RNA sequence: UUGACCUCAAAUCAGGUAGGAGUACCCGCUGAACUUAAGCAUAUCAAUAAGCGGAGGAAAAGAAACCAACCGGGAUUGCCUUAGUAACGGCGAGUGAAGCGGCAAAAGCUCAAAUUUGAAAUCUGGUACCUUCGGUGCCCGAGUUGUAAUUUGGAGAGGGCAACUUUGGGGCCGUUCCUUGUCUAUGUUCCUUGGAACAGGACGUCAUAGAGGGUGAGAAUCCCGUGUGGCGAGGAGUGCGGUUCUUUGUAAAGUGCCUUCGAAGAGUCGAGUUGUUUGGGAAUGCAGCUCUAAGUGGGUGGUAAAUUCCAUCUAAAGCUAAAUAUUGGCGAGAGACCGAUAGCGAACAAGUACAGUGAUGGAAAGAUGAAAAGAACUUUGAAAAGAGAGUGAAAAAGUACGUGAAAUUGUUGAAAGGGAAGGGCAUUUGAUCAGACA
RNA sequence: UCGAAUUUGGGUAUAGGGGCGAAAGACUAAUCGAACCAUCUAGUAGCUGGUUCCUGCCGAAGUUUCCCUCAGGAUAGCAGA
RNA sequence: GUGGAGGUCAGUGACGAAGCCUAGACCGUAAGGUCGGGUCGAACGGCCUCUAGUGCAGAUCUUGGUGGUAGUAGCAAAUAUUCAAAUGAGAACUUUGAAGACUGAAGUGGGGAAAGGUUCCACGUCAACAGCAGUUGGACGUGGGUUAGUCGAUCCUAAGAG
RNA sequence: UAUCUAGCGAAACCACAGCCAAGGGAACGGGCUUGGCAGAAUCAGCGGGGAAAGAAGACCCUGUUGAGCUUGACUCUAGUU
RNA sequence: AAACUUUCAACAACGGAUCUCUUGGUUCUCGCAUCGAUGAAGAACGCAGCGAAAUGCGAUACGUAAUGUGAAUUGCAGAAUUCCGUGAAUCAUCGAAUCUUUGAACGCACAUUGCGCCCCUUGGUAUUCCAGGGGGCAUGCCUGUUUGAGCGUCAUUU
């Protein structure tokens, strides 16, 4: 039940704040949930996907996979794991697009910042 | 377009009437936005009741003469007799008008002692500095009920 | 008002083979030459066009509205209309439900619901979730889009909590005595709200 | 014309750069949409009227 | 000869201000006709549209030359009412206010006319320094053809007498207000259908969070958010709460009694006439021309005039918050609203493309799929393409792309037809089908 | 008709109750017994045309009177409820 | 019978909602209602109420789409064409050579003003366009190209503007 | 030119349509009644008919509809005296 | 009997109704007060490694400075020194700048990339001519500064 005067419930506000969210905006949105493991490893439930973080698909046809993100696809709000792709019939390769919220993080990339992120949200880390 | 035995009207929409319709959909907006108002201007106003006191009147006519309706501030004569002066009596809160005319004792009387009771029952902080909170009374109109 | 309307279209008369309404003017457009202004053309002004001065809001009579009211808090016992109105209470005590006061300063939503389950009201807490449904209509994108039934009304005399225990439970609403809605006592104008009264609230009544 | 004002000759001149298919790279972007140059002109059909 | 004064000039003189935009709402000017009167000219539309000038966040109005006629009221504005009334009106059609009462908001004042005359006490500028929205010193300049203190009708001033009572200007920190940043619960466990589970079943958890959106199908518990709170940042500012430094003062103000006074706006008020306007009627406002006052005067008192009274304000100079307005602008929350021939003209490279010498006019146009996985390869072909293949849950989705009606068209099948066709009741024949037996 | 009251380019002036007219109400951008553009404007229309589902019950008038009335109104009458 | 709104049936649905098709079935005097099958792909209905931008054959109705007409009218002004080679998938129409003709310097020749604005030139090239065609083009694609003390403007004045 | 061919390919118009005689009928029917009759599918012509097509009759009347123009028609007005 | 015409159906055409969609429209309400000579609004021409447009910008040209974020951008290429960092980004924010030609639009004109004047400076043997760089010159009005005009007019000279 929304409370506030600047929420807005109206479905049509919402569509319009999320397709022409900015960069910025979708990096928060395309969050992934941490792993059973790494949860209590860091008193912490998810985090906004980075590039080189490693991810099990925990959803989907490519159930069980899991690899390195190659690229956050912050346009196509979509993140390509280097590992589950497409051949084709010219044998080609091509990336599939996996979106955050199906895959589970298994082991960070730490920065100075990406540990006092999970500092700031009130984590403990190893 | 004349016909039956119908009353004849006088509805008044020949002119460009369609222009100048005011629906106030905006009724239970400004009765929000006057409350919050009040509420504003109850806290600005330190201890202060929102209101100023008014005097008795006698309503004019020969229609309204029965009842008495307070009036706009107390007339030079009564602010003086009930001891105190219009300068420093409107920084107390108290309307003075300077245009009414006493001519009717009763009602004199009446407002003299209506500033007796005004004074009697407030407390005026002093300029210095302390500020002994001392928590509104809201109107003063209900105080000092007509 | 300016709809239909942004158009300096005319008559051609008659004497050109053609019907009379307005027609756009001008050329190289295509526009230039169709029906204007007319209800029947597309593009036109609709017919009597819809305005805001119509009458919304309705004046009932206070007293009125007093009688409708109290009529339907009259049948919120009446275990049939109840019954009647959706509402399962087959199984709670008795009509009228008189609960605890101590219900009114019960502060978490998991205490509450626990405390309506043991007094009867599971089996309407149910009737809700297993109900809600996507909005047929249009409305389903106009900040309308689910549906769903309307559960028990909690009524209290002083609200110690238990307005914001209950809040965010499906179908439960909870209302003070010496207010009282006729909406809520009987939505959609049927009779017989499940009504779980406090006992404060009850003996206020009165 | 055949001896025109620079204002004149400009002006022709950013028509002609305007008078070019599309560049057939965009057709590829994400969320792509725009097929065809929907604004070319031609001396023959549309003249500018200066 | 030299120095002023008055009035008038010039500078690429020192510093500034005006224009233009916009205009929803606001102050003015100007100003129709369609229309209504079943014709029409007065009237009406309308003191409206179009035209012109000028402002603000509001504008304007505003501390009574007011309303009244009462036991009187007491700036303005606005609502509810007064009232479709008083009144105006080819008294036709039509029109049409105000006082009182309730309410919202409230707030009050300052010039002119005075001898500071034992001291122009006042002020712009330059300049140096400073604690720079400003202060100080000094110097030009303004100003006596009057700049300050004092006073404003409610008063008030000069005398004389008698007593009490009261304070100014800074720092600095908060709060307040404005802009902002970050963080803050609970399943992705099993079974089934599926390309995808966000679907049904099973077993749970959170809930001051089951608003909403995202994600491969209806997701509280997958993600972002929601709820409740927490931690910050940058501003403004004299509202007020604290503090703290200067004492501004031989300063300024309040009140009682006695005496003398008591200045109060002119080509204005007013009057004639003309025009316009108004419900305003022997004339409601406004303007033009002519006439033009007074001081126990002047104005008003809704029927002209003469006389006598009475009531009531104090014009011809001025400022001022709120309640009020708002189809514009900036930012927000919404809807028993429209759903791509609808809704704004425009959901799209729409005021576009296109038309016009120009003023102007002004469209059409959304949807493959979860994902291009947008068809490798073979074969026929000059190519486009066809045929296989391949992708996909599906090509009965192939960038002609969701569903894909109708008119209308091709093919196939059945049937009828000697100047239309189609229809009614009825039955033969052919085709087709329900139900009921038990 | 064809050496001039000749033809013609460019520049320039005249603008809508106005212009220009060796005069035809001609010409004033395919517009002229009053140009084009927008707005007042959804101008008015006693006249013309159209006015969208089913069933059930009842069921008319073209006559009276007055009308600048005669292709329309009011009035009574007939009709329903 | 339709669009939307309150209530309810804990209604239907990806194991297929809505829609569309169907000389198949059934209910109603009728407006209509129900079902089967096929197509389809994400929503939707019954009942009591509420509500209106709520029902079409017509309006020389509005917008869009489509016929009969009909392979029809027609593609006849400007004297006119022909033989071969080359190219090309393809040549009445392109290119070259040969022939026959025309305009007949008051030009169908050689330049310019106004107007266009790249049509000029080259290379590539035929989906549309050039009312047969196309290998050609003023088409499409991709590039190149306009050199000034003396040629113009710029300066002067004209009617006139201001 | 038409006409036959190859390529290219419109428009008007269209209630439904297309054989007559008489009858009656809104007083000149393709349809209705009674007769005559009546056989696929077609090409070039043709101007009898389709009261053919082309424009909501310019004539004529009606409307309490106009407008250009005139005048001792009502009512005014710039100007002028 | 075909053909042809017609009717029904299946499959295929034509066409885009229908159903379901919706970053749009429409209406209501709340909050707020900010254009411009310190050159606005509008116009023109430009600007990317590969852009015609839309959007954005101005020769510092899809951007420069700053601040917050904390690793992208992505159609292709790309740089690679930018990933425990004064640091990715077609990011957010925005307090500093750049801001062509114009426009009330201001040296004059303007169907002209037309024509003057002044000052500083640089080169050309140059205060004077040419060329490059910088900075300037519109109108009305107010206060003041300076320089003036008039038997308008006061005094003061010998
Ligand atoms: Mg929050
Ligand atoms: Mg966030
Ligand atoms: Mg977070
Ligand atoms: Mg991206
Ligand atoms: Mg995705
Ligand atoms: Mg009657
Ligand atoms: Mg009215
Ligand atoms: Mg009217
Ligand atoms: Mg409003
Ligand atoms: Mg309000
Ligand atoms: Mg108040
Ligand atoms: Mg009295
Ligand atoms: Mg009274
Ligand atoms: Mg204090
Ligand atoms: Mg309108
Ligand atoms: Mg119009
Ligand atoms: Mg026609
Ligand atoms: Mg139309
Ligand atoms: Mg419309
Ligand atoms: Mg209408
Ligand atoms: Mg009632
Ligand atoms: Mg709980
Ligand atoms: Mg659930
Ligand atoms: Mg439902
Ligand atoms: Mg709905
Ligand atoms: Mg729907
Ligand atoms: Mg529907
Ligand atoms: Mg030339
Ligand atoms: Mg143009
Ligand atoms: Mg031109
Ligand atoms: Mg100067
Ligand atoms: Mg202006
Ligand atoms: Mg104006
Ligand atoms: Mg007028
Ligand atoms: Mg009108
Ligand atoms: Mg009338
Ligand atoms: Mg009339
Ligand atoms: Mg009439
Ligand atoms: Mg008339
Ligand atoms: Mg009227
Ligand atoms: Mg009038
Ligand atoms: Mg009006
Ligand atoms: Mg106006
Ligand atoms: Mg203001
Ligand atoms: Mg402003
Ligand atoms: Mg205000
Ligand atoms: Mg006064
Ligand atoms: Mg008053
Ligand atoms: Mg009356
Ligand atoms: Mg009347
Ligand atoms: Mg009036
Ligand atoms: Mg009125
Ligand atoms: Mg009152
Ligand atoms: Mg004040
Ligand atoms: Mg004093
Ligand atoms: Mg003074
Ligand atoms: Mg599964
Ligand atoms: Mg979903
Ligand atoms: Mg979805
Ligand atoms: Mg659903
Ligand atoms: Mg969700
Ligand atoms: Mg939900
Ligand atoms: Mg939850
Ligand atoms: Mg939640
Ligand atoms: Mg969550
Ligand atoms: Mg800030
Ligand atoms: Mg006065
Ligand atoms: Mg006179
Ligand atoms: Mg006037
Ligand atoms: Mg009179
Ligand atoms: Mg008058
Ligand atoms: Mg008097
Ligand atoms: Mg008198
Ligand atoms: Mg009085
Ligand atoms: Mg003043
Ligand atoms: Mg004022
Ligand atoms: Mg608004
Ligand atoms: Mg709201
Ligand atoms: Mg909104
Ligand atoms: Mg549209
Ligand atoms: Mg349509
Ligand atoms: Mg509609
Ligand atoms: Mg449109
Ligand atoms: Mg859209
Ligand atoms: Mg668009
Ligand atoms: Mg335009
Ligand atoms: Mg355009
Ligand atoms: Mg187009
Ligand atoms: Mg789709
Ligand atoms: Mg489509
Ligand atoms: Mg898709
Ligand atoms: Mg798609
Ligand atoms: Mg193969
Ligand atoms: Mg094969
Ligand atoms: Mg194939
Ligand atoms: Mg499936
Ligand atoms: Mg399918
Ligand atoms: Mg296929
Ligand atoms: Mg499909
Ligand atoms: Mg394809
Ligand atoms: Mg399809
Ligand atoms: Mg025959
Ligand atoms: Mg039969
Ligand atoms: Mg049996
Ligand atoms: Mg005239
Ligand atoms: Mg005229
Ligand atoms: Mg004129
Ligand atoms: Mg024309
Ligand atoms: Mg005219
Ligand atoms: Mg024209
Ligand atoms: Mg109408
Ligand atoms: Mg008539
Ligand atoms: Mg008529
Ligand atoms: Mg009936
Ligand atoms: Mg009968
Ligand atoms: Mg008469
Ligand atoms: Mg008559
Ligand atoms: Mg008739
Ligand atoms: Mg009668
Ligand atoms: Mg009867
Ligand atoms: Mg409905
Ligand atoms: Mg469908
Ligand atoms: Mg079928
Ligand atoms: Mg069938
Ligand atoms: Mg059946
Ligand atoms: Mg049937
Ligand atoms: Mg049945
Ligand atoms: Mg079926
Ligand atoms: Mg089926
Ligand atoms: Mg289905
Ligand atoms: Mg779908
Ligand atoms: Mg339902
Ligand atoms: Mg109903
Ligand atoms: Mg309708
Ligand atoms: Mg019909
Ligand atoms: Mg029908
Ligand atoms: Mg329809
Ligand atoms: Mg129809
Ligand atoms: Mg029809
Ligand atoms: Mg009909
Ligand atoms: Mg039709
Ligand atoms: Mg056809
Ligand atoms: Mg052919
Ligand atoms: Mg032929
Ligand atoms: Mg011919
Ligand atoms: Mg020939
Ligand atoms: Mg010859
Ligand atoms: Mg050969
Ligand atoms: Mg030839
Ligand atoms: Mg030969
Ligand atoms: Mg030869
Ligand atoms: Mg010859
Ligand atoms: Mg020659
Ligand atoms: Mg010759
Ligand atoms: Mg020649
Ligand atoms: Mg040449
Ligand atoms: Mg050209
Ligand atoms: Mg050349
Ligand atoms: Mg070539
Ligand atoms: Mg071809
Ligand atoms: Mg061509
Ligand atoms: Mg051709
Ligand atoms: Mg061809
Ligand atoms: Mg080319
Ligand atoms: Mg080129
Ligand atoms: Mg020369
Ligand atoms: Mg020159
Ligand atoms: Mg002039
Ligand atoms: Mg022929
Ligand atoms: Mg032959
Ligand atoms: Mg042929
Ligand atoms: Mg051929
Ligand atoms: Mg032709
Ligand atoms: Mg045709
Ligand atoms: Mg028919
Ligand atoms: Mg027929
Ligand atoms: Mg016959
Ligand atoms: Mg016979
Ligand atoms: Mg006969
Ligand atoms: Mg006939
Ligand atoms: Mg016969
Ligand atoms: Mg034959
Ligand atoms: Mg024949
Ligand atoms: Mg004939
Ligand atoms: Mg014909
Ligand atoms: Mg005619
Ligand atoms: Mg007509
Ligand atoms: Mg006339
Ligand atoms: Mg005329
Ligand atoms: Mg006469
Ligand atoms: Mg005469
Ligand atoms: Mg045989
Ligand atoms: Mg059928
Ligand atoms: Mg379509
Ligand atoms: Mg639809
Ligand atoms: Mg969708
Ligand atoms: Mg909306
Ligand atoms: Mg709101
Ligand atoms: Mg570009
Ligand atoms: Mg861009
Ligand atoms: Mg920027
Ligand atoms: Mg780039
Ligand atoms: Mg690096
Ligand atoms: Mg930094
Ligand atoms: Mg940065
Ligand atoms: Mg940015
Ligand atoms: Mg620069
Ligand atoms: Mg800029
Ligand atoms: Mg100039
Ligand atoms: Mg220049
Ligand atoms: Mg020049
Ligand atoms: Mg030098
Ligand atoms: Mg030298
Ligand atoms: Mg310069
Ligand atoms: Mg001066
Ligand atoms: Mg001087």
């Amino acid at each position: 039940a929304k409370q506030s005067l600047d929420v807005s419930s109206d479905r049509r506000k919402a569509r319009k704040a999320y397709f022409t969210a900015p960069s910025s905006q979708r990096r928060v949105l395309l969050s992934a949930p941490l792993s059973k493991e790494l949860r209590a490893q860091y008193g912490i439930k998810a985090l906004p996907i980075r590039r080189d973080d490693e991810v099990l698909v925990v959803r989907g046809s490519k159930k069980g996979q899991e690899g390195k993100i190659s690229s956050v696809y912050r346009l196509k709000f979509a993140v390509q794991v280097d590992k589950v792709t497409k051949e084709k019939v010219n044998g080609a390769s091509v990336p599939i697009n996996l979106h955050p919220s199906k895959l589970v993080i298994t082991k960070l990339h730490l920065d100075k910042d990406r540990k006092a992120l999970i500092q700031r949200k009130g984590g403990k880390l190893e | 377009a004349i016909s039956k035995n119908l009353p004849i009207l006088k509805n008044h929409f020949r002119k460009h009437w369609q222009e100048r319709v005011k629906v106030h959909f905006d009724q239970a907006g400004k009765k929000v936005s006057r409350r919050n108002a009040r509420a504003t201007r109850a806290a600005k106003i330190a201890p202060r009741p929102l209101d100023l006191l008014r005097p008795v009147v006698r309503a004019p006519t020969v229609k309204y003469n029965r009842k008495v309706r307070a009036g706009r501030g107390f007339t030079l004569a009564e602010v003086k007799a009930a001891g105190l002066t219009a300068a420093y009596a409107r920084t107390i809160g108290i309307a003075v008008d300077h245009r009414r005319q006493n001519r009717n004792q009763e009602i004199f009387d009446a407002n003299v002692q209506r500033l007796k009771e005004y004074q009697s029952k407030i407390i005026v902080f002093p300029r210095n500095g302390k500020a002994p909170e001392a928590e509104q009374v809201l109107s003063a109109a209900a105080t000092f009920p007509i | 008002e300016k709809a239909g309307h942004q158009t300096s279209a005319e008559s051609w008369g008659t004497g050109r083979a053609v019907a009379r309404i307005p027609r756009v003017g001008g050329g190289g457009t295509g526009r230039s030459g169709q029906g204007a202004f007319g209800n029947m053309c597309r593009g036109g002004r609709m017919f009597a066009p819809t305005k805001t001065w119509r009458k919304w809001n309705v004046k009932v009579n206070h007293n009125e509205k007093r009688y409708a009211t109290a009529s339907a808090i009259a049948a919120t016992a009446v275990a049939s209309l109840v019954l009647a109105r959706g509402h399962r209470v087959e199984k709670i005590p008795e009509i009228p439900l008189v609960v605890s006061t101590d219900l009114e300063s019960i502060q978490k939503t998991k205490e509450a619901v626990a405390a309506l389950k043991a007094v009867g009201a599971h089996s309407d807490l149910l009737k809700v979730l297993k109900s809600k449904k996507l909005r047929a209509g249009k409305g389903k994108y106009r900040n309308r889009r689910w549906t769903q039934r309307r559960g028990p009304l909690v009524v209290y005399a002083e609200d110690n909590g238990i307005v914001k225990a209950l809040r965010n439970v499906p179908g439960v609403e909870t209302a003070n005595v010496a207010s009282l809605n006729l909406l809520q006592l009987a939505p959609g104008a049927h009779l017989g709200r499940f009504v779980i009264w406090t006992e404060a609230a009850f003996t206020k009544l009165d | 014309a055949a001896q025109k004002s620079f204002r004149i000759k400009q002006k022709m001149a950013k028509a002609k750069k305007q008078n070019r298919p599309l560049p057939q790279w965009i057709r590829l972007r994400t969320n792509n949409t725009i097929r065809y140059n929907a604004k070319r002109r031609n001396w023959r059909r549309t003249k500018m009227n200066i």
